[PDB]
């Protein structure tokens, strides 16, 4: 019944396949072949930040390209300063389990999470001297993996229920929900205009999300295992992922087709975070063989290997300026590169 | 079951969203790259006497 | 001349004589292959911030404490036309030949400590092994000076002296440190073989004591059990058993940075990471 | 002056040296039980009281928490082992109801062999014990599975099946030992086997760095 149709839809083309096969010319390697290669990148350590006790899983930047907040397995969070190695601020916390942080454009508050389910919103500039927690939202029911920021007053989370949603942060209920996946939620991408967002899996697959009116308009696949990172080239019409199958791909939307892949014959181990950089000409990501590759985009091949870190990289940060490259391993020192 | 009519419907507004040329959408990231390749700094190198941090 | 005048306390006249160049020859090819090999573990405990404990700070007191006393040792011992030069020199040669075995002491210490009280202490002990290893062999000094100072230095070699029997002031605590690392020995072997021959054997009592030669073959250079062989030269047919203390002792150096610096995987990653 | 901000960087450092000592001297052990096992039990009969729960208490001085993890064990993916830094894995289950015995010795199989798990030790609880010997002489074990060779009467030959069945699928021969006990309700013993059983894990990593195997 139905699964004819289904199949018809699916295995069958009807504008799913067969559109695919009637946008392409040959390939963009064949436009690419015009441009010479960067070159060789060699990047140092500036910088070395020291003072957390285990391993760290996540990281974020601030709007001034100054100041940095980064999430431990101890149960704390320090608010760095970069250009001279100072510690401003160190939050506790009441879960010692965290994944994800945050950091709002204003710079008056600061978000987390993690195996707990809830959402904690602390207040940094306040009368007397202190921070407190400001905000406490819960009613999910897998396990955040990704939260972020769109204004003092919206914040948009991420869970492994297979679901995202949106929250009004002066009330403490939800607006919207966006169901409709098979696999858990590994990753989330706000796009520079505030109005729209991209979602990732454990099914392979990836979506994206329209914020107001709350439902999907283009899937795509073609990967066999889970889905790790995800972001956006800085325009806001196409991203890059990566899989635990040691496979980078790149992806559009006004295309609606997979364009670039990335990978080699050594790479046996996955992916953990990918970034990209100001003119999309540098894409770095991490791994677990206790590196950290740059790919240029256009190309198809490697121009530069962080090495140093003497555990995994977990995460992975670039400035909004532009000068700066922020690692955090398992291990418990940040490094900075320039 | 409304699972499937579900699944159909997404299908079907799936397929008639229109497309472009591979080409057309392919040279857009190429222009980019040259768009704003004189403010990246880790791209091209930057003289030392910008304030010693 | 020789090694064993430091654990001698009898003086021997032998005939045709023959064994003396032999005896002096190992001592100097044994001190100067060691200071080589003790300069070289200094800068692996010292610079490299992954191998950093507890245990870290001894191996590296103890090596330094070595050097010193051997550098000492092999300037200074001949000078014994001058009066004020070898009173200093016998002086400073106790001192840091007392600190060495205070810091071997240390190490049955730690055996205990790791191997006894399994879990880690409430408050850190680093600064108390300073007073223990440093503290000692400065009263122990001051005592022996002010009881007759006048005796640091003999008409033939530069240190201490035997007809005031005053060569036991670094001979007793020598002994009991060797008495008191023997007992430690026993509990390590103990352990090694009753848990790993009851908790992981099967059928069949094939010598589990083979499974574990080496590191129990290693440790006898840190316990510095091999001294004992200084104490058994009392004649002169009894050369056999002066002939291997400036054949082991001498090589002592060289043991400690081939068992514990270059026969390690943690060791040999640190250096691979240099690499 | 504005430079003389670096006292506050001071400060927040030394709040951060006097946990170092508290990291080192912590030992974490996973709870791990069916829906009839008992934990609720067990885990009130301690001096001792949505998401993962935590429990702390001391035994001689000694920091010990209690992760629970409420009905999530179905977690087959790989992102959720981050429990890297446990010591031992709790393990219970019943002797009772022998009609399932067959899916937790899967699901106890399943949860061993993982690769994470490699450099942990496994202590086994076995439930009741006291309601055994008063149902074995209306029930035979020789209906349910048939591989005992032992008399179908004496309660010493079905303790050491059962043992025997639950240890023969134990494979990637033996990093750490794996150990075993009988108890319901004690609630005054309970501490000291664990106790017991985790200095012991420590003291065959100890030996090894003094063995150069």
């Amino acid at each position: 019944e139905l699964d004819q149709l289904r199949q018809e839809a699916e295995q069958l083309k009807n504008q799913i396949r067969d559109a695919r096969k009637a946008c392409a010319d040959a390939t963009l390697s064949q436009i690419t072949n015009n441009i010479d290669p960067v070159g060789r990148i060699q990047m140092r350590t500036r910088r070395t930040l020291r003072g957390h006790l285990a391993k760290i899983y996540a990281m974020h930047w601030g709007t001034d390209s100054r100041l940095l907040v980064s999430a431990s397995q101890d149960g704390k969070l320090i608010i760095w300063d970069s250009y001279t190695t100072n510690k401003v601020h160190a939050i506790p916390l009441r879960s010692s389990w965290v994944m994800t942080c945050a950091y709002a454009p204003s710079g008056n508050y600061v978000a987390c999470g993690g195996l707990d389910n809830i959402c904690s919103i602390y207040n940094l500039k306040t009368r007397e001297g202190n921070v407190r927690v400001s905000r406490e939202l819960a009613g999910h029911t897998g396990y955040l993996s990704c939260c972020r920021f769109l204004d003092d007053n919206q914040i948009v989370t991420s869970s492994g229920d297979t679901t995202c949603a949106l929250w009004d942060i002066e009330t403490g209920q939800q607006t919207t929900t966006f169901t409709g996946h098979t696999g858990d939620v590994m990753s989330l991408s706000l796009a520079p205009d505030t109005r729209l967002f991209v979602s990732g899996a454990c099914d392979a697959s990836a979506k994206l999300w329209d914020v107001r009116e709350g439902m999907c308009r283009q899937t795509f696949t073609g990967h066999e295992s889970d889905i790790n990172a995800i972001c956006f080239f800085p325009n806001g019409n196409a991203f890059a992922t990566g899989s635990d199958d040691a496979t980078c791909r790149l992806f559009d939307l006004r295309a609606d087709q997979e364009l670039m892949t990335y990978s080699h014959d050594n790479i046996i181990c996955g992916i953990t975070s990918v970034s990209f950089s100001k003119s999309g000409r540098l894409l770095l990501a991490g791994y677990d063989d206790f590196n950290c590759n740059v790919w240029d985009a256009l190309k198809a091949d490697r121009a530069g290997v962080l090495a140093g870190h003497d555990n995994r990289v977990s995460c992975l940060g670039v400035t909004d300026d532009g000068m700066a490259v922020a690692t955090g391993s398992w291990d418990s020192f940040l490094k900075i590169w320039n | 079951i409304a699972q499937a009519r579900k699944l159909v419907e997404q299908l079907k507004m799936e397929a008639n969203i229109d497309r472009i040329k591979v080409s057309k959408a392919a040279a857009d990231l190429m222009a980019y790259c040259e768009a704003h390749a004189k403010e990246d700094p880790l791209l091209t190198p930057v003289p030392a006497s910008e304030n010693p941090f | 001349t020789n090694f064993a005048v430091l654990m001698a306390h009898v003086e021997v006249k032998h005939s045709d004589a023959v064994h003396d160049l032999l005896l002096d020859v190992i001592t100097w090819v044994g001190i100067l292959l060691s200071l080589v090999c003790l300069l070289i573990c200094i800068f692996t405990f010292c610079f490299f911030r992954g191998l950093q404990s507890d245990r870290n700070t001894i191996h590296k007191n103890l090596c330094i404490s070595l050097f010193v006393a051997e550098l000492l040792f092999l300037i200074g011992i001949n000078r014994t036309d001058q009066p004020i030069a070898c009173a200093v020199f016998a002086a400073l040669l106790h001192f840091f030949f007392l600190a060495a075995f205070t810091w071997m002491f240390l190490e049955g210490v730690q055996l205990y400590i790791m191997l006894v009280e399994v879990f880690e202490s409430e408050h850190s002990r680093r600064k108390y092994f300073y007073l223990v290893g440093y503290g000692m062999p400065a009263l122990i000094v001051a005592v022996s000076a002010a009881v007759d100072y006048r005796s640091y230095g003999t008409d033939k070699v530069c240190w201490l002296r035997l007809d005031t029997y005053f060569i036991w002031s670094f001979i007793g605590p020598a002994t009991l440190i060797i008495m008191l690392n023997v007992i430690f020995l026993g509990i390590a072997l103990y352990k090694m073989f009753h848990h790993t021959a009851i908790l992981k054997p099967e059928s069949g009592c094939l010598d589990n004591i083979k499974s574990w030669v080496i590191g129990a073959i290693a440790l006898l250079c840190l316990l510095g059990l091999t001294w004992a062989f200084g104490l058994m030269y009392i004649n002169e047919s009894t050369v056999i058993m002066a002939y291997l203390f400036t054949i082991f002792n001498s090589l002592q150096g060289m043991f400690i940075f081939i068992f514990h610096c270059v026969l390690q995987k943690k060791v040999r990653k640190e250096y691979g990471k240099c690499l | 002056e504005d430079k003389a901000a670096a006292e506050r960087s001071k400060e927040i450092d030394k709040c951060l040296s006097r946990e170092k000592t508290y990291v080192k001297r912590l030992v974490k052990i996973l709870l791990l039980g069916a829906d009839n096992s008992g934990k609720s039990t067990f885990l009130k009969q301690m001096r001792i009281i949505k998401g993962i729960h935590e429990y702390d208490f001391e035994i001689k001085n000694v920091p010990f928490k209690m992760v629970d993890v409420g009905g999530q064990r179905s977690e087959r993916k790989r992102w959720f082992e981050c429990f890297d830094s446990v010591t031992s894995i709790l393990f219970l289950v019943d002797s009772s109801d022998f009609n399932r015995l067959t899916e937790s010795l899967n699901d106890f199989e399943t949860i061993v062999n993982n690769r994470v798990f490699s450099n942990v030790s496994i202590i086994l609880f076995l439930n009741k014990t006291d309601l055994l010997e008063e149902k074995v002489q209306i029930v035979s074990i020789k209906d349910y599975f048939l591989e005992f060779e032992g008399d179908p009467h004496c309660l010493r030959d079905v303790q050491k099946f059962l043992v025997e069945c639950f240890r023969n699928k134990r494979r990637d021969q033996q990093q750490k030992p794996l150990y075993h006990h009988f108890t319901t309700a004690i609630n005054t013993e309970n501490a000291r086997l664990i106790f017991r059983d985790v200095k012991d894990t420590i003291l065959h990593d100890n030996l090894k760095q003094l063995m150069l195997q």
